[PDB]
């Protein structure tokens, strides 16, 4: 899971 | 504020693939000569402008069955109905031809981009 | 020795999305207490432990509508169906307990385990 | 386009  | 699961996409690919290839809830059959193959509608609008065209065609978007041009190679189509559900494509130097013209006929711009760039550095 | 584009997951999984916000193609109704939620069995198949287990069902996969639990929280189900066709998760203080709950129903691992994740990192 |  990231920060898009 | 959304967080994005990077494998997301891939991963729904990659099922997509797997009901094709064990043809569940397949709905059209793409006719290319002597040739069939079962696709998902949805995945074939999502590839290519041919199909978008085809199936948001308020008659055509019902039929079971679509036929191509004559001229369409059924490897070529084969080839790019592949990379459709896995990104991969089988590009060689006995196929480029015929997977450039499908690409063209099919409007999946990015495959004949670099089966322009494949075929210029080889002359 | 196939060569792969990149964005082409991605491209499939935005055109698909499309198609559900133009409601082409759906082929299934999710009822979630009063509300109602158009999508395609493919995507929420590939998506979902869950459906894919409904949908292969020899009669389930015929339905045009499926109810679910009715302790299954209509916003939490909307924000994992957005997910399903987006890979982006809308997860809140005020809704994370819902999606997770919902996660863990339709039998998405990778939203449980960041849901898991986002609360001990509270506690 | 990449190699795999
Ligand atoms: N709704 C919908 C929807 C489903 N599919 N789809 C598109 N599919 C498409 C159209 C043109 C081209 C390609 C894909 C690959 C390419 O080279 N050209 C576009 C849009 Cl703007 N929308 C949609
Ligand atoms: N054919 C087919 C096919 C369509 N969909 N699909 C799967 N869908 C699925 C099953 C379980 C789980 C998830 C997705 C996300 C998750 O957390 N668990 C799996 C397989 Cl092995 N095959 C298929
Ligand atoms: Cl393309
Ligand atoms: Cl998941």
């Amino acid at each position: 899971w990231v920060i898009p | 504020s959304c967080i994005q699961f990077t494998r997301h996409a891939s991963d729904v690919l990659l099922n997509l693939n797997r009901l094709r290839s064990r043809d569940i809830l397949t709905d059209v059959v793409i006719v290319v000569s002597r040739e069939q193959f079962r696709a998902h509608k949805t995945v074939l609008m999502a590839c290519s402008g041919l199909f978008y065209s085809i199936f948001t065609d308020q008659l055509k978007c019902n039929l079971s069955v679509i036929n191509l041009d004559p001229e369409i190679n059924p490897e070529g189509f084969c080839i790019l109905l592949d990379f459709m559900y896995t990104s991969r494509l089988n590009l060689r130097e006995g196929n480029i031809m015929a997977v450039m013209a499908t690409a063209m006929y099919l409007q999946m711009e990015h495959v004949v981009d670099t089966c322009r760039k494949f075929i210029k550095a080889s002359e």
